[PDB]
RNA sequence: CCAAGCGUUCAUAGCGACGUCGCUUUUUGAUCCUUCGAUGUCGGCUCUUCCUAUCAUUGUGAAGCAGAAUUCACCAAGCGUUGGAUUGUUCACCCACUAAUAGGGAACGUGAGCUGGGUUUAGACCGUCGUGAGACAGGUUAGUUUUACCCUACUGAUGAU
RNA sequence: CGAUGCCGACGCUCAUCAGACCCCAGAAAAGGUGUUGGUUGAUAUAGACAGCAGGAUGGUGGCCAUGGAAGUCGGAAUCCGCUAAGGAGUGUGUAACAACUCACCUGCCGAAUCAACUAGCCCUGAAAAUGGAUGGCGCUGGAGCGUCGGGCCCAUACCCG
């Protein structure tokens, strides 16, 4: 078990990311276009997805 | 005699033109300091280039050619031998005028260098490019006498040194005698100034 | 077959006849079980044991 | 389009010295000294005035890329004064859900052997950067404090550290074991 | 814990040995043998202590017509050990085992090498001699 | 590529209609430019090399990634990608092992390298067709596989400046 | 490789597959918060755009439809009062509670900010087999791309002999 602080801590590294939909990049939350030349700098992100 | 150009500081392709052009009209040079050339674009994408020569190979027969030299002064080599006529007896005599080198060995660290300001990569570059250095790349492409050819560079950096010491002493030597001969050597100094030798 | 059609020659990667053995090779890794003493004639007794 | 000008200062504190070398930055304080070389950059560096200190950044003819290097320096000689004088000081800790990590500290805080990561046998050992000192927090438990002049030398130091304890070929979302930086502070408030 | 060591195969695919159990087969037939890989034009071989996939031809009814896993006990072909002793046996036998390495029979004919006896603890219970 | 839908929910984890843009020359075509004073016609065997459109392995990102297993994507061709029954087969199918049992080019690689099972001369049988002689991308059986000492390439061996 | 070894002119462009000259010898849709230039529309010293507080409720858990949805899931409607304000509601969560964040608003500091399009160059899209070709070397204050200057080079063409 993890003190939720701690998980908090945690998920900003591992959790509250985004996600190029064309090379599948892990980017900071706040991301609006991939860093990666490979995709064209696209703007087709999502969310990294929840575990439940 | 014979031109001695100093490679630092120059870019591959124009240091090779303006050579090429000299030692076909029949004057010898000497480029040292082969490692001390540059080329324009950063350094990556100048190991790719190297890299996509080293893969050039007789698929037949690797021996028989092409052979990629390693040190950066026969890579210089081969670009100029690039920019003249090689297959003929005119170029390959010219291709004899040339001398390259890595580091200065004797005689020319006691003798000195000129430069081509149209091949200075600071003069041909914009400062905000990125640009090789031929020894790193050619380093690591299977040079092995990079580390060495720094030391021994290093030994005639401190011999030089002592060098231009010893010159600017016998300089200001020149100039304490210039004023204590000043009486006797005047007439002699108004033919130079009214002449423009000197200011 | 010591080939195909092109490239039109014989490569260098293909078996063909010639010398073999007398190769100049450097093997590694032989572990020394033992350094064995030379014959000594000591009191005049010769010394040989060294098996 | 090239601009004519474009300039940024920096207010250097009294009890900070700053002395130029061409465009290499010599900053002085009472935690010690930072040099940086910014001949990367085609800027003019000047200091101004003799009471209260200023430094001065100058870009002229410059497009929107070099105009973008006129902060960094201010900020990155801003770091400067800012090591110089409270420090830096990052604080981590390690989460786990079942296997503590333990951390122990050797070479005058120079070196972090980490171990029981998830359980691993292998011990990790990270080496901090020069001018970073890593120590257990004795007011935290599974916390350490890394302190140092420069933030570049000590965030990279946190860096390494963190990125040792990565989790392999499992489902990172739920296996959220590790050493991640929780704050960063500066060695002396004030 | 401790590895077994290469000994000669003198057993390919295509081997007929005797069946040295009380299952009712008498002889089995190597239709393949376990972890190997190979290359090609090379046929699968099997030693002593080696599990194979078999086929019956001679034997009980119900025993023939499918595969069974094995396990080689004697060989024919002498194999070296690590005291430097070349042992063979009279005859190449092997048993019927299931994937877990346990007899499908309850005795052993013979005697049973030492190189398969450590590796499957159940063949080694029932065999009346170690070699 | 667009995104109506599927995915309990949710267009885009993974897929994806109606449409539409390309790439490739390991399919078949279309054409008839080269060769009819002849470039040996399938398949296998053997042997080297190369491609990547990656099956495995190294390092990684994403899952409708708890673990295990799996799926999608990236850098990536270094190293592997097997033993067999039936068939001339390429192809196919099944058995078995395996980390995996990926896909291909090299004159549809390779007959002065083999083999000659098939195809494709002359003998002969059957069926259908033909008055017949005879015919049949219909079956069947038997049917000669030539030369290197030249040049080069390659492998080794003397040597030459 | 004959001729720019002109103190040539004004811009654009960085490519970890750059680009480089009719025929002609390789690329499309679709994309980029790379960079440059344009069009249209907003809003801003009555202090803009970030950054740094509060608020989740009054009719009311609006009534339907509900096993159950209270602002939060589907379908037609979608009002008022106190106010710096407060959607009868963008997002959090279940099988139902439970829960939170935006719209909104002022407090701060003090010159330009936001959006949609459009077109250049560059980039992604962009995979093949021997090693490899802007002709090559190479070239990035160009030896690249667009617009333009002087000068110079030489055909068996033109002129004089
Ligand atoms: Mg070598
Ligand atoms: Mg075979
Ligand atoms: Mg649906
Ligand atoms: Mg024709
Ligand atoms: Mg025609
Ligand atoms: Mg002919
Ligand atoms: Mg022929
Ligand atoms: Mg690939
Ligand atoms: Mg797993
Ligand atoms: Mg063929
Ligand atoms: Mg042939
Ligand atoms: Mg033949
Ligand atoms: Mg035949
Ligand atoms: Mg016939
Ligand atoms: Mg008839
Ligand atoms: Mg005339
Ligand atoms: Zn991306």
């Amino acid at each position: 078990i993890i003190e939720p602080s701690l998980r908090q801590l945690a998920q900003k590294y591992n959790c509250d990311k985004m996600i190029c939909r064309k090379c599948y990049a892990r980017l900071h939350p706040r991301a609006v276009n991939c860093r990666k030349k490979k995709c064209g700098h696209t703007n087709n992100l999502r969310p990294k997805k929840k575990v439940k | 005699q014979v031109l001695v150009l100093d490679g630092r500081g120059h870019l591959l392709g124009r240091l090779a033109a303006i050579v090429a052009k000299q030692v076909l009209l029949g004057r010898k040079v000497v480029v040292v300091r082969c490692e001390g050339i540059n080329i324009s674009g950063n350094f990556y994408r100048n190991k790719l280039k190297y890299l996509a020569f080293l893969r050039k190979r007789m698929n037949t027969n690797p021996s028989r050619g092409p052979y990629h030299f390693r040190a950066p002064s026969r890579i210089f080599w081969r670009t100029v031998r690039g920019m003249l006529p090689h297959k003929t007896k005119r170029g390959q005599a010219a291709l004899d005028r040339l001398k390259v080198f890595d580091g200065i060995p004797p005689p020319y660290d006691k003798k000195k260098r000129m430069v081509v300001p149209a091949a200075l990569k600071v003069v041909r570059l914009k400062p905000t490019r990125k640009f090789a250095y031929l020894g790193r790349l050619a380093h690591e492409v299977g040079w092995k006498y990079q580390a060495v050819t720094a030391t021994l560079e290093e030994k005639r950096k401190e011999k030089a040194k002592i060098h231009y010491r010893k010159k600017k002493q016998l300089m200001r030597l020149r100039k304490q005698a210039e004023k204590n001969v000043e009486k006797k050597i005047s007439k002699f100094t108004d033919v130079l100034k009214t002449h423009g030798l000197l200011v | 077959c010591i080939g195909a059609w092109h490239p039109a020659r014989v490569a260098f990667s293909v078996a063909r006849a010639g010398q073999k053995g007398y190769h100049h090779r450097t093997e590694i890794n032989k572990k020394i079980y033992k350094i064995g003493q030379g014959y000594l004639i000591k009191d005049g007794k010769l010394i040989k044991n060294n098996a | 389009m090239k601009t004519i000008l474009s300039n940024q200062t920096v207010d250097i504190p009294e009890n900070v010295d700053i002395s130029l070398k061409g465009r290499t930055v010599i900053v002085k304080g009472p935690r010690g000294t930072l040099r940086r070389d910014f001949n990367h950059i085609n800027v003019e560096l000047s200091l101004l005035g003799k009471k209260k200190k200023r430094l001065r950044v100058d870009k002229w003819w410059g497009n929107r890329k070099e105009l973008a290097t006129v902060r960094t320096i201010c900020s990155h000689v801003q770091n400067m004064i800012k090591g110089v004088t409270l420090g830096f000081r990052y604080k981590m800790r390690s989460v786990y859900a079942h296997f503590p990590i333990n951390v122990v500290i050797q070479e005058n805080g120079s070196l972090v052997e980490i171990r029981n990561f998830l359980g691993e046998k292998y011990i990790r050992r990270v080496r901090m950067r020069p001018g970073v000192a890593c120590s257990v927090s004795q007011a935290q438990k599974d916390e350490l404090v890394l302190e140092g002049n420069d933030i570049e030398l000590v965030s990279n130091s946190a860096a390494l550290i963190q990125q040792a304890t990565t989790v392999k070929n499992k489902d990172i979302r739920k296996f959220l074991d590790g050493i991640y930086v929780s704050e960063k502070g500066t060695v002396q408030q004030a | 814990s401790g590895a077994k060591f290469r000994i000669s195969l003198g057993l390919p695919v295509g081997a007929v040995i005797n069946c040295a159990d009380n299952t009712g087969a008498k002889n089995l037939y190597i239709i393949s043998v376990k972890g190997i890989k190979g290359r090609l034009n090379r046929l699968p071989a099997a030693g002593v202590g080696d599990m194979v996939m078999a086929t019956v031809k001679k034997g009980k009814p119900e025993l023939r017509k499918k595969v069974h896993p094995a396990v080689v006990i004697r060989q024919r072909k002498s194999y070296r050990r690590k005291d430097g002793v070349f042992l063979y046996f009279e005859d190449n036998a092997g048993v019927i085992v299931n994937n877990k390495g346990e007899m499908k029979g309850s005795a052993i004919t013979g005697p049973v090498a030492k190189e398969c006896a450590d590796l499957w603890p159940r063949i080694a219970s029932n065999a009346g001699s170690i070699a």
